[PDB]
């Protein structure tokens, strides 16, 4: 027997952010990344007024450090790459 | 449930002005008729009016027809009773309800009281035990709450971490025009949390044989 | 407008029996009624709308029925839980109306009070008023009389008691009765107060 | 600037699950639906081993009322409705 | 950075044999060579062997090349070492580490003590304050783990609650043929956490004057 | 293999100085080496690679330099949190083949120990041994003797000694001693510390 729905409030909820082969190399998509994916902060959820969408008042940018490993040919070579992640650390909803 | 509270009671001196607002979680309150109902202390129940969707039309209990309006707000989700020209007759817990014939979802309501009377918080006084109290494995205690107006006063204990032993006696109105009451609990042989919004008194006691 | 009569005013049902309360409109309404549900302290809780649907989360018990203008609420199998106060609502015609309503009580064995003093607080004493206290907790029937008496002195006046509602289980009552005196009055004088109820033989006492 | 990468594990992470049209009524979904999302339970993460996804061990099935509101070609309805949640509570990596 | 642990070590008999692994988080081990490097207490560094990307080679150090096998897993991500006809000389912290040349990974290490010698865990007796130690506005205390055998043990304070404050000696080689260590730490005028892998003993004792 | 040859075998140098490491092959290495710093107790830390190269996040006072035979580590303002040992290592030819090492201390000012003493636990007494040990703290140089001798003469072989090593920031050694005695030996019946921060041998003892 059921019981109450709760609304998914606009807040910053920690989310997986898969980190692309255009994010680094578009050209050549021929190599991989370690780690695959990481996690970030991201604004969801829903809003009590009518024509209001949950949006991030403040973004945060955080650089990091991961391994490009190109097969080139035959042997694999080990570069390390930084990636730009944009968290979200708070949020309202906006018109 | 959908969730409805009001605010904007108190005390008001008679002849007096007033607007309820009742506030409504999400934005369904857009879309359903909206009443409002209120009663008076150890009394009936007693429609006050109504509001159609899209505020098309308004509607109103006779008794009320001259001195109340009833406006919405789709925005904000809010629903307002303004109330003019006063009366010891209107002193009531008034009703938020969302109107569909039926009122399947209410606020838990705002105290108006309608009086002359200077507002004034209470003292918090211990009521400790002893011989009389700690009586067979148990012992009884607890705090008077002492001269205060108007009406209400929330008391929790230890801020809700000791829920289920309480006995909170409805305040009764002392020949001095003010109110006393008394919250008691049992524990095997403790600061009562005090909150009188009228007067902004907040008061947190301990109790010691 | 339309006038809703509910019937009993009041009453009290022991656990466990069926209970009947009926609502009667001055015109035809057609189903276009609710029955509420409202606890001491409390807003309404919504039992029955349309004459006869049950809200979703209602117990089983409670049933609506009639038609026309004649209207009952039923719960089958009274629960001590179920003590509160019942009101119909027609909402065929505006202005709504309802009843004035049935105040329902819990019915059971009879339990006497266990009685508890409590002197003035030193700390309330500064004020220069003195409150005393006497405590009657978890007994049944309602009816109690407490008197106060300072040596031999029956005060008559300066008392004043509240009285819990009905536990939710236990179907009991619980009453604080206040005797408050000058500081100057309180140390002229041991304090009493003398409670008189059906489930005691013969009245209980209780000073220092 | 940077800082080493840390992988995102194998685990279940609250996510938010928008109510749909399809989930109640698709005959010209003309209607409304409070609240139109939900909090949930999602296993999400990346796995330490070749060739292992992350998968759901334990899913637990949550119903939930919401109401519906439909647009009667004017006048708003208002009807509860139940909806079923599907929600993870533990993830292991496993095989394709 | 990139992790790799090891394990696998401990003590054990001359001429016999042991298993180092080596466990890397992630499944970029298996795209790398790795090689082995050890190093005997107090003395200098020394290749022990790598492995190719696929498994394609092994490499080693002509010292070894009779006694150590290097195989590794890609699948769990684990290098391992094979060691047999082991003596005194094979004595040391062996390392794991990501080999491109240049090693730019490397595990914290595993001590392998080759010896025919009891294990035994430690007594742990407090070194407390007084007059001695509280000397300045500054005071002295300790505990003294005694009698182990072998390397490693690890101390720790009110669990990592009290980091600063600490000297933890070299343990010294007793004529006994046990180790005995000193873990002191500053305090102005209470538990050290022992933890003994090879002989699963851990104490935690408090300290007081 | 390829022979690598450090130099210095160990040094002090002083807080602020240019420190140069160097390291010779036995055949030409075309810059295949790599410079470690290792921490006592602590794995090897890459430094430069590829003869030259910086690690990301190795400070910049850290330089790489060389051809041919012969390379150089250059650390250019010596801070005190570098007290560590220094490896060089070739990976041109497989055996790869390293240093024998060079053990870098941090020099300063000379500072004298503060002297503690450690009466053995009641609680050790009660089995068979009495342990005493005699603490220095925070001094420097290294070079010091500590002699044993309670409510008695020189107790000579049964004493000894373990030494932190640097401080980090302070760049002070501390040091621990232990006299060991049967619980008979020790019912029957001082450490006497000498170190050139010190007028005369400063002694700690209770009886």
């Amino acid at each position: 027997i059921a019981e109450p729905a709760m609304i998914a409030e606009c807040k910053t909820r920690t989310e997986v952010f898969e980190i692309s082969r255009r994010l680094i190399d578009r050209t050549n998509a021929n190599f991989l990344v370690w780690p695959p994916c990481v996690e970030v902060q991201r604004c969801s959820g829903c809003c009590n007024n009518r024509n209001v969408q949950c949006r991030p008042t403040q973004v945060q940018l955080r650089p990091v450090q991961v391994r490009k490993i190109e097969i080139v040919r035959k042997k694999p070579i080990f570069k390390k790459a930084t990636v730009t992640l944009e968290d979200h650390l708070a949020c309202k909803c906006e018109t | 449930d959908l969730q409805l509270v009001e605010s904007g009671g108190g005390l008001v001196k008679p002849g007096g002005s007033l607007r309820l607002s009742c506030a409504a979680d999400g934005w369904w309150f857009g879309y359903t008729d909206m009443s409002w109902v209120r009663q008076a202390p150890g009394k009936g129940l007693e429609w006050v009016g109504s509001i159609s969707y899209k505020g098309g039309s308004t509607y109103y209990n006779t008794k009320f027809i001259g001195r109340f309006t009833i406006s919405r707000d789709d925005d904000t989700n809010t629903l307002y009773l303004q109330m003019n020209s006063l009366r010891a007759e209107d002193t009531a817990v008034y009703y938020c309800a969302r109107d569909d014939g039926y009122f399947d979802t209410w606020g838990q309501g705002t105290l108006v009281t309608v009086s002359s009377a200077s507002t004034k918080g209470p003292s918090v006084f211990p009521l400790a035990p002893s011989s009389k109290s700690t009586s067979g494995g148990t012992a009884a205690l607890g705090c008077l709450v002492k001269d205060y107006f108007p009406e209400p006063v929330t008391v929790s204990w230890n801020s809700g971490a000791l829920t289920s032993g309480v006995h909170t006696f409805p305040a009764v109105l002392q020949s001095s025009g003010l109110y006393s009451l008394s919250s008691v609990v049992t524990v095997p042989s403790y600061i009562c949390n005090v909150n009188h919004k009228p007067s902004n008194t907040k008061v947190d006691k301990k109790v010691e044989p | 407008a339309i006038q809703m009569t509910q019937s009993p005013s009041s009453l009290s049902a022991s656990v466990g029996d069926r209970v009947t309360i009926t609502c009667h409109g001055s015109y035809w309404l057609s189903n276009y009624l609710a029955w509420y549900q409202q606890k001491p302290g409390k807003a309404p809780k919504l039992l029955i709308y349309d004459g006869k649907e049950r809200e979703h989360g209602v117990p089983s018990r409670f049933s609506g029925s009639g038609s026309h203008e004649d209207y009952t609420l039923t719960i089958s199998s009274l629960q001590p839980e179920d003590f509160a106060t019942y009101y119909c609502q027609q909402y065929r015609y505006h202005p709504y109306t309802f009843g004035q309503g049935t105040k329902l009580e819990i019915k059971r064995t009879v339990a006497a009070p266990s009685v508890f003093i409590f002197p003035p607080s030193d700390e309330q004493l500064k004020s220069g008023t003195a409150s005393v206290v006497c405590l009657l907790n978890n007994f049944y029937p309602r009816e109690a009389k407490v008197q106060w008496k300072v040596d031999n002195a029956l005060q008559s006046g300066n008392s004043q008691e509240s009285v819990t509602e009905q536990d939710s289980k236990d179907s009991t009552y619980s009453l604080s009765s206040t005797l408050t005196l000058s500081k100057a009055d309180y140390e002229k004088h041991v304090y009493a107060c003398e409670v008189t109820h059906q489930g005691l033989s013969s009245p209980v006492t209780k000073s220092f």
